[PDB]
This record gives structure tokens, C-alpha cells and sequence, in this order.
């Protein structure tokens, strides 16, 4: 289906204060990405940029 | 004559019953309270006494008396007969369990009686109509149970069902993996056209087209009920190409277990928004195959389309069918599986849709309403399935279906069995 | 059509009831004299759930109380509205517990409990489709956390089937009015946790956290708890009263609330809760509401579930809403706090919804959480038994009764294996 | 047939759009609200719904609310589709980099899908009408994000843009050479017909001609409204010599990247003016080449001209056309490159500019609009890059672009490129 | 739509806002009760930048109120708008800072800061597209000294990309009120200078020399002084508010105004002013009001700008004037004045125009000029400092919170830094 870097992205409603994964900016759309395993967000704008599906949810457990 | 039972289990079926009666009269004109001021138009759906009284083809079953005792307070208690509204005792509590073997058990031989009589009065039965959900636990158990009956009394008779199914995000239910999961062996063996739908794809497109910010059920029931209406307006109206409803499976399903299409309509739109555009054939044609229009979550450009029922209705000209199936071919995003080359089955009614008075979709001259069996929809079951695998690796929630009567082996008997299913989609998209 | 029995035992457990009767008749526009005069007729739909029908258009209430004291039975028959109790269902002795487990659970409840039986037979027969029982007590003291106890076991071996619903009121250290609390907790547990199917742990101290933090009420009484008590009371058996989008029953609950036998011990909470100076300002709307239910200041319970993660959630709504704003709520809530939830259970939280909100309220909300951060209350009493039970303080009162040491151990050893099972997960 | 989709991108485009579309509706005879009381004229830029509805072909986009809030809200709120009216959430605050790398890019798939569907009823499709400004951050950002799309998506079609570009004096912003410079490319590499324009020279002429002493932005704008009318009318119109949009630039362009001509129209004049004065053929076509009537602040003696586009309007013949460019040859102020000795396009059209009741332009039987390819814009850019290099030298405002995904080294590429442009125009005029 | 939360700090910062309101209310039409009132639509069109709506049509400002004495609180509540703000937001200590920085930075203010940052959260969680931040303190004594750079310090780290915009009150050598005011203001700035994006120096001094020459009062209290510094608080913002000619969004104005990062800090100023008796004979056209804007005796600071250069100014115009007439004058100021702009710029001067102009004005302006002449303004701050340091004086009172001379050394290093960053380029 999609593993640009490695994982699943499905559409979410998005609202109130949010941030990038990777731009660690705000979003202004009501679109969304995310991965249900690396439990992560994006602007839609930067699903190549990010590493992979093991580096993240590796990185996510310190 | 054509005539079809409606069967609704859950809360779920049973309130998209309510909405899809609803639309069924102001299309034939009949009062909600069952009288027709002023064809054998009706006759598909609702069978006619010597009063004038018009009573409706269907049969209102939930293990708890709350909905149905709705109903039978509701404006439509008038239109049903007291009978077939049957109500048990307990609430089935979002088991499967339940459902099936215990408290879904002692109601069967009345649901099953009230069939009978319904069937006795056809002259030319064609099929039922199921509307249920899968996570819901009278959704699930019920449903298999009153299936297993039917497969073998009526045998020969197509059976079409109208599912909700779980979604990625939006859930209501912690054990709807369970409950979808055993659900699945009667919607293989004893099934023959299912109609995947999800809620949250519906709340998408509303966002969307309709531009309400927050819409309630009722918003998605007036939906379904458009889509079945669509379905059936062949077999109660007349058409260039009416399509049966035996012709209808025949095109749609390739092998005896690829039977779970997707099923869509357009255009859907708002009132304000309708006065902007022309709405021609070629628009609506071309909207069924954006991935915003589906009303299951998954991208059909991540797998292959494998058969396509557009189903026009209203002031629709086979030319313009003709050339907008030229143009969505000729697109390479919309891609087909290589055995198909035929594809599309049309089938185009001279009847326009009709507006719910209180609803929010607008009035349009045309509709067209998709019905693809995709490999896609495979993705959706990936999901589900993985939902399961987390909890019976810790037997999660395990000890209430054990607990009412339940196999503990089915559980794995049924992750095989999707196994099965979830392969061949894939099988065949080579 | 779903009745539900009800039955008081102890100070506490009588005087929630008594509030719990106050606000539901308050709900169904039920008078003091027991006649009815609300203004719907969704009230009168289901009143048989919590009523029983008698002549003259009354309604008695389907409750039991029964207290070893007869000082209990004079306030509530003396109080707003003591008279609807059928006086048949007064059950009492004369000699009081004396805040012994012992003496409620072998030698002055076990007289009474062969009188209760035969009563909730009666108000069981009574009945067209019984789903369950609704008891209150408190895990401190010794009427209550013994005799109420014996009754669940009696009562659990009578209906094995019936749903068992019970809301204990239990002891916390710095709010302690009793010295021996600790013992008579060790040993109600040691029941709770095997025969009833769901429990929910209220702490005085977080409701005078409530009282004090939220409301902003200067002198709060007991009266004001067990208003906040029975607000949740109220809440939790909406979906069997009134019609809804979702229904829920008790049952419907417990299957999705319990992933195991032993872990139903759940924290309670209500929404919208302001001070009266301050609701002019505010807006109800259901993000609000949602913000307010999981802010670890509105739980009931002195566990701050920020030191663990929930198992399950339940989020019963009343009032008129669009499912699209509660559903996105509930994920937006489990998705920013993923940290807080089990990752082996995919989805977390339950929803049902019903269209009828309470009597002053455009709209309110229940919230159940089953946490892991429940260890916490039942370490701290685990860790005061030990301080006492290693130098048989008090143990006197206890033996003289017929009790035994060994009880005590078995007692604490069952109270570890919750704890430890509890911890497992998190 | 012979459709152009209007494309009107930040606060400056937006309100020229408000104006052209003012002057089109009157010139047309179309009611505000889109209703046409009682040939085909109008296809060009509206298209017809069967209510009997005119819906402009235009997209509106400004990645801030206000002005299209306005537009939302005037007297033109029921003449557009609601939906191509796009607006975004964050102002792009003067910055190339917000509006091209980080802001704009959100809203780009929606601005395509916009343009892919008005494309998609056009059945002769000839090429884009973008209307922006340099200066400001959307309309250097989002027009170099959209036209790097378009050139793609659509390489064939002609896109004719245009511009209102900094002055030598008046100026609103900082960092306006900045932005400039980073749009060269865009219009170098994605462009074939950039129409410069800026606000001192109309307003330099509002003061001399039109009698007004301090006009408005409104002022400005009714007159560059009736530059693009002049030029779309031998489109929309009959005439003796229609100008096709592709002939237009075969006559103005000589070379892949000179194609930045200036533009004037005339007879620019007051109501109280005209009764003093005829306004025959030759004083209005006389009235295009002196260095006051330019609508931008540069001398044409200091270059020569290298192609001319004299397209008439309104009561016109050819032999006074002929007999007035006959003059302006022999002129020796009107230079021109040897190479070039043909020099003059002309154009005739039948209908009559159409005044706006508001305006304080007078009514004229003849109106003529010149579009000059000339070296003497060349100084234009030797301007504006030396304010480019003092800023520069210093990175005296650089942090900001730099910190929302703009490479640094891209302003010296930029510098690079427009240092190819300006010898360019030199090279040829030897 | 580009929502603003603003904070109050100390009781300068306080009032100044307390005023704010008051003007910024006048120009939204609201009620003192907080019920709309105004006349036209364009009012209510945006209301919502500095407001909350809720239920009953009542807006409620998006304010935080901070504070370690509650007397200002008293005082702002009993004031005449007091009862518009949300009581949740009022958020106290009880012990005052003492005009010391350390108590409101490391000891007194960090227990109350937990406090402040998850009201703050509240409100931009409530927000639809939030844009920065909108602090009022002073940066004399210790309460906004301290808490305010501390909070900046705070929400920077938590919001990096959101602009953050303060208005300062800050010390001038002839009308000092306190004795340790050099100290306060070295520490303060060198958070400031690191932090904030958007820093507008105000002076008490500069403010009585416009009450006094200018506006011809003969008495100006302290309000007066908090209604021009709030004139030029509604003025910046006008943009984002109303309709114009020319939008200049505060990030507009930061990416236009500020060259290098640390060199943002403005000089407000304000057009038309004349006394009462004297407005009878002035016109107010485009060029009268723009005559008095870079009249150096208009501007709210005491630095006179003849002694330096403009890097960048911004004018903000209100109400119906032609953009010929706008440009024709800027263009002639800076080219008249070509000495007193920096040449290395080519174009200094920003202009945005509003078509709304003020309540009772047919024209105004709002003007902001980044001067290189502010340097003399942080160098006697320095020069007071290095009076009393090289003598160590008072110091006991802030090394017994915690502090350490290491600190005082680097902010007085940093300042240094700072008026060598300034004066490099004049
Ligand atoms: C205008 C207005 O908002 O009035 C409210 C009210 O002011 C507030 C503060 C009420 C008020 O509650 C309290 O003051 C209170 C004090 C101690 C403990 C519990 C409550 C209220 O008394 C409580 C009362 O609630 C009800 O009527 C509910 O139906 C409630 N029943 C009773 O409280 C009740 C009282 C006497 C006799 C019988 C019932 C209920 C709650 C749960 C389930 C069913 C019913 C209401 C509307 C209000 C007042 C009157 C001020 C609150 O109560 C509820 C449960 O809504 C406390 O915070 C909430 C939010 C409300 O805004
Ligand atoms: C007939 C006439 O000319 O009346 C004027 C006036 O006389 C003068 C002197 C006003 C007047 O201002 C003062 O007296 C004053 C005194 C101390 C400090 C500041 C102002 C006026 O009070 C001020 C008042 O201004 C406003 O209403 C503005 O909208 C202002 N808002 C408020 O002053 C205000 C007062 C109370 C409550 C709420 C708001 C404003 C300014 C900037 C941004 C937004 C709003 C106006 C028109 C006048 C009077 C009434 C005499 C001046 O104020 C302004 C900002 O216009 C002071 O010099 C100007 C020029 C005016 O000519
Ligand atoms: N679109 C739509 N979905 C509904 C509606 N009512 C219930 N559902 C869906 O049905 C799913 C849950 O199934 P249930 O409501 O439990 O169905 P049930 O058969 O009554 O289950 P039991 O109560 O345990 O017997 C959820 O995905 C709900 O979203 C409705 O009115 N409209
Ligand atoms: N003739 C005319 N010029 C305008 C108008 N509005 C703005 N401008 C000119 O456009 C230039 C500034 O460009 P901007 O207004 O910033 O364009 P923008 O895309 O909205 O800028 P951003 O908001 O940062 O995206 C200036 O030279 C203005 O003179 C107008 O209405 N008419
Ligand atoms: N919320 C509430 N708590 C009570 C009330 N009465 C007693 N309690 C508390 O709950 C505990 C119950 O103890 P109690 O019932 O008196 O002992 P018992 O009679 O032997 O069961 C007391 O220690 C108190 O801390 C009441 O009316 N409301
Ligand atoms: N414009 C204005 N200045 C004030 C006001 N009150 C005090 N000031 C001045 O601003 C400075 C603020 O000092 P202060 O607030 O008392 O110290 P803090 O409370 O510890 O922050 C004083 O020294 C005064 O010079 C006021 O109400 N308005
Ligand atoms: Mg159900
Ligand atoms: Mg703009
Ligand atoms: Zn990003
Ligand atoms: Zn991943």
C-alpha cells in the first residue's frame, strides 16, 4: 500500500495546538497523517523527510 | 411481485431501518402512518390490504426493548405490523456469545415464523435485505444466528446485507475486533453480496460536501438509505437498463468468497453549493472514483479495481455514460485488474432521487450511485484483524464469551478463516 | 424490563442511598409522598426499573436498608423523604457494630442476614426481568465492611448470573476517623474482589478536593459527598432509563470495562462540575466537558492516574450532542495522552450517549476509568495493616468473635495478589 | 470556445480581480448576482448554468482571510462559486519563503484541484490570466509555487500574468527587492507574456490627466481593468482584425526570455477634458508613445523599441491606423532596432470602451491600448537589483527567510539569474 | 483568526492593560457587563481576536492577570471593567515581590508559574489559529522584572514559532520611584534581548513631556499615561481587526521592521495630539498628522532620535485618505531627512492602512520607529548599574534568594553587547 520510510499514514481530524514530527512547527489544515504504531503527525508535507518506521518507534521509546 | 424482505438487527440496523422506510414512502407517496391519497410500484417493498393499507415488507428484531419500543411510540408506529416488531429481554451487551448461543436463541423461532408469513404472501421473492452491524453484539450474534436459518430454509434465495463496519480511528466498542471477527464466518458461507460501510467516511464527506461541521446518526442513516434506495430503484421503477437483482451479484461477484464491495453515491452536496454547478453526467461520473467520495477509509489506488455497478438514476442519457466510462478508463490512476476487460456494469432508471423534506442533501436532476469490488478493501481487514491479534495474545477479554456457552478454539478457528480471506484479495490481484 | 435491587447497609452506605433516592426521584418527578408529578413521559417510561407500582398511582422505592443500630433508620424514616421506604423493608437490631468486621460479618449480622434474605427474595420475585443488584456501603468501619460483605456473598451464591454492582466508600490516611480501618478494609476486599463484578472506590478525601478546588464551597458537609456520590449513582444506570444513540447496559459495561476476572475496581467521575459564581462564564460545549473528565483533579479517588495507565474508559453522555464531536474527543484524548493508556488494548475508551440530560443541565456526562494507578490506594492500606497487624494491635476485639489469625494473613496475601496483579500491566 | 482561466493571487491581484470582473459584468450586461436580463460573448470568461446563472471562470486565492472575506461579503458575493474563493489561515507576512516553501504548499493541491476542474469544462482552453504583485510575500511565493505546477500540468497552454512592480520611489515594504528578485525566476523560466506595471506612473498620470489630485489603490485598478479589457476584447468581440492570444505573443515575444513588455493605454483623460478636445485616430495613437504615458516609471527614449502592439478599440478605421503609424515612424523619438522592420502589430476591434458609472474616466468612441517590447524597461531591473545589492551585502533581513526552508545560496543564484536577464535586453540592442 | 493571548505582570503592566481593555473594548462596542453593544457589523467581524465568545452573546476577554500581591487584583476587580475578566484567570500569591528581581524570577514567582503556564494552556488551547503573545509589565521592582521574563522565558520554550510581543515600562534617571530600578532592568533586558521578537520601550518621563508640552494638561495623572501607552496598544494591532488598504500583520510588521535578531526594540508614538482647547484650529489631514509623527517631541521614550538614525519605521494610518497623498509624504520625510535614516537600507518606511479609524477621530496613525538612538536608553541603565555594582550595594537582598555576582556580570556583559550591536551600525 505506502511505507514511503516504512509505515502506514491514514487520515485524522486534527484541532486545537498541534506540532509536526519533523518541522516541529504548527499545522493549520484539519488534515493530518499518522502512524498507529509510531503514534506520530504530519503536515502532509513531509512524509518522505522522516526516517524510518524501526528509527522512530525505537527514538519514541527513552 | 419482485418482492424483497428487509430483516434489521442491532440498534444500528434497526435505526437505519427507521430512516430507510422513511425515505421508501415519501418516494411512493404513502402517509408514515401506511394510507396513499390520490402501478405496482410498491409492490417490491410493501404488500397491500383490502383497507387501502399499505404494510412494509420488513421484519424489526433487537434482543432489548428499547429501539423497537421506539419505534412503536415513533410516528411510523402506524405503518408496521404490531407483530413483526419483535423484542426480547436482555440486552445482548456487546457480545457475540450472547448473540448467538443463549439470549439470541429463544427469539429465533418467532423471527424465523414471521419470515415464513412474510414469504408465504410473495409470488416472485428475489432476496433479503440484512441491515445490522458488526461491532454491535445482536449485530454480530444474531445475525449469524438467524443467517445459519436462512441459508438452509430459503437456500436458493439471494441475501444482501448493508454492514457498518469498525473504522481506523472512531470507535465505540473495545471488543469490535472480537465481535467483527466471528461475524465473519457468516458473512463468508452464508452470504452472497455484502456492502461494507463506515462511519467515519461518511463524518469525512459530510465535513466536506455538506459543509456541516457536526453531524449526528441520523445524517449517516439519510446517506444509507439513499444508497439502498438506489439499489432497489431498478427493481421498483421503470429504466433503459434495469438491472436485477441476480444479474446484479452475477456481475459483481468474480469468485464464491470476493463479495464485500464498496458501495458510494454522489453527488453528494449541499443545498447552498448545488446552485454554483452544473452537476453533469461527466462530474458525477468522475467523483465516484476520487478517493474522498468512498464511504470505507481505505485508497483505492492501493489496489485494483475488479468489478464496477453505476447505477444511474434520474435525467440520465446512455450517451453521456458511454463517454464518461471512455474518460475514466482512458485516466491511468483508476486501474484495473488484467482478466477484467469488460469492467463496468451500467444499469440507468428513470427515476430522480428523492429529498428527505427535514434533510440537508440537496435536490439534484441526477444521481449515480458506485458499487466497486476492489482489492483495496483488503487494507481495511489488515487493520481489523491486527486490532485482534494484540488482545488474544493476552486473552484480554476472553473469560465473557467463554464464560456464555462459547468454544474458546473458535476465536483462533476465526483468525484462520480471515487468513484466508485476507489472502485471497491479494491472491487474485496479480 | 432491567430492575434493579437496591440495598443500603452501614452510616454511610444509608445516608448515600438516602441521597442517591433524593436525586433520582428528583430525576423521574416523583413526589415526597410517592406520587408522581413530572412533566415528561420518558419519566414514567422505565420507572419500574427503580420502583415498584402500588395502588393509588405510588411508587415505592426497591430498596433495603439494613444497619445493626436503629439510629440510622430513625434519621433517613425522619428525613425529606423517609416516607417512601416501605416500612416492611426496615430491617435493623438493637446493638451496634462497634466498628467491628467480626461482629457484621459472624456474630450480630449473621442473626440479621437470615431477615434480609427473605426480603430481597421478595423484592426479587417481585420483579419481571431482575439484571442486577446496586448496594452501598463503606469498606471502613464494621457494619458496612463486614455485614455488607456476608450479604454480597449470600446474595452472589443466590443469583450467580445477575450482575453485582456495588459503590464503597473507603478509608484514606489523612481523612481517617477510625483507628481500625485498615483491618476491616484488608477483609472486605478480600471479598469484593472475588464475587462482585464491579466496584466503585470512592476516597472522601478527593471529594473534599471536589468540594474545595472545583466548587469552591467554603464548609462542605457530608451532605454535599454524598450529593457528588450520587451524582455518579445516577449517572452510570442512565442507559437502561431513558432512550439513546448508544445504549449501555450494566452488562454492556462490564464486558467491555473488565479485561480480566479480578480488575473491575473502578474510579468514578462526573462532568460539568463549577462554582456558582463562575457557570455564567463558562461554556459547556463537549470539548470542555471532555477536558474536564480526564484532568486528574474531577476523579473521585485520591489516585493521581498520571502514575499509571488506564486499562478502560467509559464516557456515558446525557444530553443532545453530535457523535462526531464525542467520538473525535475521545481519540484527540487517548492519542495526546498515548503514554496514559495500555498499547496492548487498540482502543481504549466507550461511549454511549442519551437524550435526555439531567434536570438543570443542557447536557453532563459520567466518566468510569479503570487504572492501574488503583494500586496506589490499595498499597497504602496494605502498608498500614502491616504496621499494626505486626504487633497484634487490636486483634482482641477481633478473636473474641470467633476470628482467627490466619484469616487476617490470607486476608493481606489475597490483598498482595491484587496489588501485584494490578502492577503487572502497568 | 476560446476560453482563459483568471487567476488572482494575493491582496494586489485579488482587488485588481474585484475590479476586472466589475468591468466585465457592465461590459457584458451581466447582473451582479450573476443573472443576465434580456451571442456567446461572454464564454470566454464565464461560464452558463442551466438556471440561467453567469459563474466567472476565475480563482481566487490569498493565504490570509481578509481581503477574500471582503470579497465574500460585498456586492460580488453571489457571483462566484463559493469553493474556488480558497483562503488559508496564516498570512505569509511578506516572505518568499512562507508563501513558496512552508504556508503555501498546504493549500496548493486545493488551488490545482480548483484549476483542474475549471479546466475540464473548457473545451477550448488557450492559456491563464495570474494577476499578483512582487512586492508582496503571497504574490512572489504562491505565484512561483503555481506556476512551476501549471508549466507541468498544462506546458502547452499559454500563460499570459500580470504584475504591479516596485517603484523607483514610492514604496510600502522593506523587503520588496527581495521578493522580486526571488519571483525573476518563475517568470523567466514558467512565463511567456509578463505585463509589468507600477502605482507612481498611474499615479503621476491620475495627477496629470485625470485631474486628481491623490487617488486611491480603486483608481489604479479601474485603469489596469481596462488594459486587460482592451487586450481580451478582440477575444470576446468582433472586429476587423482580431488579435488570437497566441498571435498576440508571436508578435510581442522575439526571443525565449525577452518578454517583459510595458503597457499604456489612452486616451486617458477626464470627462471635463474631452469636450475641449476631438480625440481622433492619430492624437490617440500619437498620445501612446510620449514618455508621460507609460505605466511605468522609465523613459522609452533611453531604449529602443523592439515590437509593438497597437490594439485599437471603438470607432476605428485602418487607413487613419495606417496613416498614424506612418507618422510614428517617421518620428525620430519612436526608435526601434534595425533588425525589426516591421515593428507594428495591429489590431481592430468594433466595440467601444465601456465606462464604469463610478469611474472618473470619461466616455470615448475610440480608446487604443499599446503593449511595447522595449530595451528601456532594462533600467527598470538596473534599478531594482541595486537595492537589492546594499541589502544584501549586509544579510540585512536574510534570518527570516533562512529560517523557513529557503536556502541562502538561492538569493545569489537569484541575483545570478536576473544578471543574465539584464544583459540580455542590452545584447540585443546592438 | 490570528488570535492574541495577553498577560498582565506587575502593577504597572496591570494597569496600563486594565486601561487596554477599556480602549480596546471601546473599539469593539462591548458592554461592561460584556454584552455587545456596538454599532456596526465590522466590530463584531472580529471580535474574536481579543475575546472568547460564551453563552448569552458574552465575550470574554482571553487576559491573564499575574500578580504576587493581591491588592492590584482588588483594585482591577473593583475597577470599572474589573467584572469583563474571566475570575479563573485571576491567578495570585499573597507575599509581594519587595521590588526584588529574585523573588519573582527564582522564589516567590516559580511556585505560582506551574499556575500561570496551564491557564495560559487553557486559552491557546481554546484558540483557533493562535499568533503570539501580548505581555504588559514594567521592567522596574520585581514583580514584572522577575515573573514577566520568566514567563516569556516559559511560553518561548513551549511555543518557539509564535511571535511574543511586549510593551515595557521601563526606568529614566529623573523620574525614578525606586532605589534599585538599574539592577531590575539590567536583569530584565537580558532575557528580553534572547526572548522576545517584539519589545516596545516605553518611558514615564517621555509620557508627562507629551502630557505636559504637547496635550497641555496640567495635572496628568496616572491614567493619562496608561491611555496614550494603550493608544498606541490598540493601534498596533488595528490590522489584524479591521478592513484596510494596506494589511500589515504583526509578523508583517516583525519581518519588516526587525533587520537582525536581536535588534527589535521599538519606540511607540502616536498622531494627532493637541490639547482640548487648541483642536478647534488644526487640520487634520494626511500631512499635519504625519508632521507631529516624526516630531521627536511625539514619541512615547526619551531618547530624542536626532542623535541617531532609523534602521525601520512602521505607520500605521486609520480612517479614509488617499495612498498618493501616504507615499508622496513618506517619501518626502525620509528624502528631507535623508541624515537621519540609514542609507545602507534603501527604503525605511513601512506603511499599513486601516479604512476603521478610532472612535471620535476622522484620522489617526499609529508610528513605530527601530531607532539606533535607543542605545543612549540601555547605556544609562548601564551606567546607573555600574554605580552600584562596582560597590556591590544592595546586593545581600537578591544573593539571599539564590542569586549569584556571576549573574549580574554576564546581564551587565549582555547589555554591553547589546549597546555595541546598536551603535555599530549608526
Ligand atoms: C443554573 C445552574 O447551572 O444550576 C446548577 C448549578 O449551578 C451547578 C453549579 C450544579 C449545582 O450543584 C451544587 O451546588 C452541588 C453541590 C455539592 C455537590 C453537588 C452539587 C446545583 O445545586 C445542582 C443542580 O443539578 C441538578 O438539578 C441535577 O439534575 C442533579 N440533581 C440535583 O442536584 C438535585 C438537587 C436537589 C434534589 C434532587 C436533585 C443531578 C445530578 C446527577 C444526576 C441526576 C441529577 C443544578 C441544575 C444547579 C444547582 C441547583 C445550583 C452542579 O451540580 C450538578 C450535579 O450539575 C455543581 O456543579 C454542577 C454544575 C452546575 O452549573
Ligand atoms: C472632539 C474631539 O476632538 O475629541 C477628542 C479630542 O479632543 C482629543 C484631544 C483626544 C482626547 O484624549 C484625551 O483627552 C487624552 C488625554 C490623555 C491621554 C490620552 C488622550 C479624547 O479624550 C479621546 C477621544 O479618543 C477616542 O475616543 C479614541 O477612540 C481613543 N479612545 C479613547 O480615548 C477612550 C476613552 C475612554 C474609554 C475608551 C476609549 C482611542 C485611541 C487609540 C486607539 C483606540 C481608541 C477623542 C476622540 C476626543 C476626547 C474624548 C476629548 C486625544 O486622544 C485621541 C487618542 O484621540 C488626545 O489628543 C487626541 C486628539 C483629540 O483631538
Ligand atoms: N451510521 C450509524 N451507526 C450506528 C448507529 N447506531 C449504532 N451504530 C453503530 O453500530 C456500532 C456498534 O454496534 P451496536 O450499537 O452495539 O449494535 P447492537 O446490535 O445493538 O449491539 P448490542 O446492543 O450489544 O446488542 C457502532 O460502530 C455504532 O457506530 C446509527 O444510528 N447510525
Ligand atoms: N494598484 C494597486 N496596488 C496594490 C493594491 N494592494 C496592494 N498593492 C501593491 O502591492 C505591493 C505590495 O504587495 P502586497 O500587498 O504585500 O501583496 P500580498 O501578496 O498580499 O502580500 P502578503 O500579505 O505578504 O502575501 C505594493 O507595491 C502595493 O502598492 C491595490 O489594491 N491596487
Ligand atoms: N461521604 C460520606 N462519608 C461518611 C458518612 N458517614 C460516615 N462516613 C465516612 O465513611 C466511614 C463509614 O464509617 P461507619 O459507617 O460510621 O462505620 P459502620 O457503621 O460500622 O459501618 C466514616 O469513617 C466516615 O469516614 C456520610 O454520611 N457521607
Ligand atoms: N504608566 C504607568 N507607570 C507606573 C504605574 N505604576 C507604577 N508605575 C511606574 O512603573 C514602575 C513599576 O514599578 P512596580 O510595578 O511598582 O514594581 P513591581 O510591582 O515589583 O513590578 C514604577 O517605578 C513606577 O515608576 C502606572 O499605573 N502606570
Ligand atoms: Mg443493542
Ligand atoms: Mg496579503
Ligand atoms: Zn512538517
Ligand atoms: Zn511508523
Amino acid at each position: 500500500a505506502r511505507y514511503t520510510n516504512g509505515h502506514l499514514f491514514t487520515t485524522i481530524s486534527v484541532s486545537g495546538m498541534t506540532m509536526c514530527y519533523a518541522c516541529n512547527k504548527s499545522i493549520t489544515a484539519k488534515e493530518a497523517l499518522i502512524c498507529p504504531t509510531c503514534n506520530v503527525t504530519i503536515h502532509n508535507r513531509c512524509k518522505d523527510t522522516l526516517a524510518n518506521c524501526t528509527k522512530v518507534k525505537q527514538k519514541q521509546q527513552k | 411481485m419482485r418482492e424483497c424482505i428487509s430483516i434489521h438487527v442491532g440498534q444500528a440496523g434497526v435505526q437505519i431501518g427507521n430512516a430507510c422506510w422513511e425515505l421508501y414512502c415519501l418516494e411512493h407517496g404513502i402517509q408514515p402512518d401506511g394510507q396513499m391519497p390520490s402501478d405496482d410500484s410498491f409492490n417490491t417493498f410493501f404488500s397491500e390490504t383490502g383497507a387501502g393499507k399499505h404494510v412494509p415488507r420488513a421484519v424489526f428484531v433487537d434482543l432489548e426493548p428499547t429501539v423497537i419500543d421506539e419505534v412503536r411510540t415513533g410516528t411510523y408506529r402506524q405503518l408496521f405490523h404490531p407483530e413483526q416488531l419483535i423484542t426480547g429481554k436482555e440486552d445482548a451487551a456487546n457480545n457475540y456469545a450472547r448473540g448467538h448461543y443463549t439470549i439470541g436463541k429463544e427469539i429465533i423461532d418467532l423471527v424465523l415464523d414471521r419470515i415464513r408469513k412474510l414469504a408465504d404472501q410473495c409470488t416472485g421473492l428475489q432476496g433479503f435485505l440484512v441491515f445490522h452491524s458488526f461491532g454491535g453484539g445482536t449485530g454480530s450474534g444474531f445475525t449469524s444466528l438467524l443467517m445459519e436459518r436462512l441459508s438452509v430454509d430459503y437456500g436458493k434465495k439471494s441475501k444482501l446485507e448493508f454492514s457498518i463496519y469498525p473504522a481506523p480511528q472512531v470507535s465505540t466498542a473495545v471488543v469490535e475486533p472480537y465481535n467483527s471477527i466471528l461475524t465473519t464466518h457468516t458473512t463468508l458461507e452464508h452470504s452472497d453480496c455484502a456492502f461494507m460501510v463506515d462511519n467515519e467516511a461518511i463524518y469525512d464527506i459530510c465535513r466536506r460536501n455538506l459543509d456541516i461541521e457536526r453531524p449526528t446518526y441520523t445524517n449517516l442513516n439519510r446517506l444509507i438509505s439513499q444508497i439502498v434506495s438506489s439499489i432497489t430503484a431498478s427493481l421498483r421503477f421503470d429504466g433503459a437498463l434495469n438491472v436485477d437483482l441476480t444479474e446484479f451479484q452475477t456481475n459483481l461477484v468474480p469468485y464464491p468468497r470476493i463479495h464485500f464491495p464498496l458501495a458510494t453515491y454522489a453527488p453528494v452536496i449541499s443545498a447552498e453549493k448545488a446552485y454554483h454547478e452544473q452537476l453533469s453526467v461527466a462530474e458525477i461520473t468522475n467523483a465516484c472514483f476520487e478517493p474522498a467520495n468512498q464511504m470505507v477509509k481505505c485508497d483505492p489506488r492501493h489496489g485494483k479495481y475488479m468489478a464496477c455497478c453505476l447505477l444511474y438514476r434520474g435525467d440520465v442519457v446512455p450517451k453521456d455514460v458511454n463517454a464518461a466510462i471512455a474518460t475514466i478508463k482512458t485516466k491511468r490512476s483508476i486501474q484495473f485488474v488484467d482478466w477484467c476487460p469488460t469492467g463496468f456494469k451500467v444499469g440507468i432508471n428513470y427515476q430522480p432521487p428523492t429529498v428527505v423534506p427535514g434533510g440537508d442533501l440537496a435536490k439534484v436532476q441526477r444521481a449515480v450511485c458506485m458499487l466497486s469490488n476492489t482489492t483495496a478493501i483488503a487494507e481495511a481487514w489488515a487493520r481489523l484483524d491486527h486490532k485482534f491479534d494484540l488482545m488474544y495474545a493476552k486473552r484480554a477479554f476472553v473469560h465473557w464469551y467463554v464464560g456464555e456457552g462459547m468454544e474458546e478454539g473458535e476465536f483462533s478457528e476465526a483468525r484462520e478463516d480471515m487468513a484466508a480471506l485476507e489472502k485471497d484479495y491479494e491472491e487474485v490481484g496479480v | 424490563m432491567r430492575e434493579i435491587v437496591h440495598i443500603q447497609a452501614g452510616q454511610c452506605g444509608n445516608q448515600i442511598g438516602a441521597k442517591f433516592w433524593e436525586v433520582i426521584s428528583d430525576e423521574h418527578g416523583i413526589d415526597p409522598t410517592g406520587s408522581y408529578h413530572g412533566d415528561s413521559d420518558l419519566q414514567l417510561e422505565r420507572i419500574n426499573v427503580y420502583y415498584n407500582e402500588a395502588t393509588g398511582n405510588k411508587y415505592v422505592p426497591r430498596a433495603i436498608l439494613v444497619d445493626l443500630e436503629p439510629g440510622t433508620m430513625d434519621s433517613v424514616r425522619s428525613g425529606p423523604f423517609g416516607q417512601i421506604f416501605r416500612p416492611d423493608n426496615f430491617v435493623f437490631g438493637q446493638s451496634g457494630a462497634g466498628n467491628n468486621w467480626a461482629k457484621g460479618h459472624y456474630t450480630e449480622g449473621a442473626e440479621l442476614v437470615d431477615s434480609v434474605l427473605d426480603v430481597v427474595r421478595k423484592e426479587s420475585e417481585s420483579c419481571d426481568c431482575l439484571q442486577g443488584f446496586q448496594l452501598t456501603h463503606s469498606l471502613g468501619g464494621g457494619t458496612g465492611s463486614g455485614m455488607g460483605t456476608l450479604l454480597i456473598s449470600k446474595i452472589r451464591e443466590e443469583y450467580p448470573d445477575r450482575i453485582m454492582n456495588t459503590f464503597s466508600v473507603m478509608p484514606s490516611p489523612k481523612v481517617s476517623d477510625t483507628v481500625v480501618e485498615p483491618y476491616n478494609a484488608t477483609l472486605s476486599v478480600h471479598q469484593l474482589v472475588e464475587n462482585t463484578d464491579e466496584t466503585y472506590s470512592i476516597d472522601n478525601e478527593a471529594l473534599y478536593d471536589i468540594c474545595f478546588r472545583t466548587l469552591k464551597l467554603t464548609t462542605p458537609t457530608y451532605g454535599d459527598l454524598n450529593h457528588l456520590v450520587s451524582a455518579t449513582m445516577s449517572g452510570v444506570t442512565t442507559c437502561l432509563r431513558f432512550p439513546g444513540q448508544l445504549n449501555a447496559d450494566l452488562r454492556k459495561l462490564a464486558v467491555n470495562m473488565v479485561p480480566f476476572p479480578r480488575l473491575h475496581f473502578f474510579m468514578p467521575g462526573f462532568a460539568p462540575l463549577t462554582s456558582r459564581g463562575s457557570q455564567q462564564y463558562r461554556a459547556l460545549t463537549v470539548p470542555e466537558l471532555t477536558q474536564q473528565m480526564f484532568d486528574s483533579k474531577n476523579m473521585m479517588a485520591a489516585c493521581d492516574p498520571r502514575h499509571g495507565r488506564y486499562l478502560t474508559v467509559a464516557a456515558i453522555f446525557r444530553g443532545r450532542m453530535s457523535m462526531k464531536e464525542v467520538d473525535e474527543q475521545m481519540l484527540n484524548v487517548q492519542n495526546k495522552n498515548s503514554s496514559y493508556f495500555v498499547e496492548w488494548i487498540p482502543n481504549n475508551v466507550k461511549t454511549a450517549v442519551c437524550d435526555i440530560p439531567p434536570r438543570g443541565l443542557k447536557m453532563s456526562a459520567t466518566f468510569i476509568g479503570n487504572s492501574t494507578a488503583i494500586q496506589e490506594l490499595f498499597k497504602r492500606i496494605s502498608e498500614q495493616f502491616t504496621a499494626m497487624f505486626r504487633r497484634k494491635a487490636f486483634l482482641h476485639w477481633y478473636t473474641g468473635e470467633g476470628m482467627d489469625e490466619m484469616e487476617f494473613t490470607e486476608a493481606e496475601s489475597n490483598m498482595n495478589d491484587l496489588v501485584s496483579e494490578y502492577q503487572q500491566y502497568q
